[PDB]
């Protein structure tokens, strides 16, 4: 078993639906190129056929089920606990849940061939005012996305994500998100 | 309930 | 409220007992200076004397915001930070002196005050120098074997490297007169590689 | 059940 991210190349300009947020420096997106949403639909069809009808490493790849919603989806193993359940990484989306053993299975290696798309982001050119971010900053970020198609350019690709600077295009005045948190004294400016 | 913002 | 961490300097050597453990590359422990482990269950007797009085504190949970929680896995009240706040209304917080996160309840948080914070955060991440994951990820494997390095044991530690969120830690047992290196240990057995 | 270890 072996896989990807989404790969970008630098000043790449592409939309995004942002799928699983935690803060201005840690929120995740489906970056809507190469027929993305379609082919993760399919896939995720293919998983819920599969797993209608696993032994957990760290690191390794599965099927787990997401109460949430209560379809199967892909993932990794992130943490195996002490009651014995185990805490999965949704690699299509972002979010990690605490899963029994009963809501994992085996994931196939046709499976693993589109590339995982819940593509960690931050945005670039900003910092917590203190240490760490407030509420008050990510629950404004999240209004500024929340519900929308944003343009994201990626202005940095590291091994572990993406910094992206966002802007709003849903009107022809457009909206760069960093701007409204700097300017709302939500984030100090950075670099 | 779902995939909600988790403050962190 | 403002706070520090346990402080170090480069190559200074001291006894440890690893109070959490979650690798080779994350893992807490006290370090046995400063009358520490005495301070720390001072401090914390008078945390349980302090929270258990009714009624207890409007706390107002912020993203970092240090505060005192109950820890269910023994009853008792200690420090901590505020990690995330989640939807359901919970928060998760991690547990200064030992290195733990754990979801409680609004119940369960209770404000710090200043008195309380003089004695430095005692749960020192550490990760042991000079070691790799064979592929991108601790396995079980080489974190029990870590593990079964460690338990019941103080070894030495020397502080190789500093970093703002933790150390890098060379660990030796010196409980018998061959000392033992643990990071030998998991190189010899296969179950890490060499780095650096 | 305590502090337990936790893989990762």
């Amino acid at each position: 078993l072996e896989w990807t991210w989404v790969e970008f190349t630098v000043d790449e300009t592409v939309d995004v639906v942002v799928c699983m947020m935690y803060s201005p420096g840690e929120f995740y997106c489906h970056f809507l190129k190469d027929d993305a949403l379609e082919k993760l639909d399919d896939l995720n069809q293919s998983l819920a056929d599969y797993c209608a009808q696993f032994k957990a490493e760290i690191g390794r790849p599965c099927c787990a089920f997401f109460s949430g919603d209560g379809n199967w989806y892909r993932a990794l193993v992130k943490e195996i606990l002490p009651s014995g359940n185990v805490k999965v990484h949704f690699v299509d989306y972002g979010n990690v849940e605490e899963v029994t053993t009963d809501q994992l299975q085996a994931i196939l290696p046709q499976f693993l061939l589109l590339p995982f798309q819940g593509m960690q982001c931050w945005l670039v050119d900003i910092q917590p005012p203190n240490k760490h971010w407030t509420k008050e900053a990510t629950a404004r970020f999240q209004a500024c996305v929340v519900g929308l198609k944003l343009q994201a350019r990626v202005v940095e690709i590291t091994a572990n994500g993406v910094g992206v600077e966002l802007t709003d295009l849903s009107t022809p005045y457009p909206k760069i998100i960093s701007d409204v948190l700097i300017r709302e004294q939500l984030v100090l400016r950075c670099g | 309930a779902g995939r909600g913002l988790v403050f962190r």
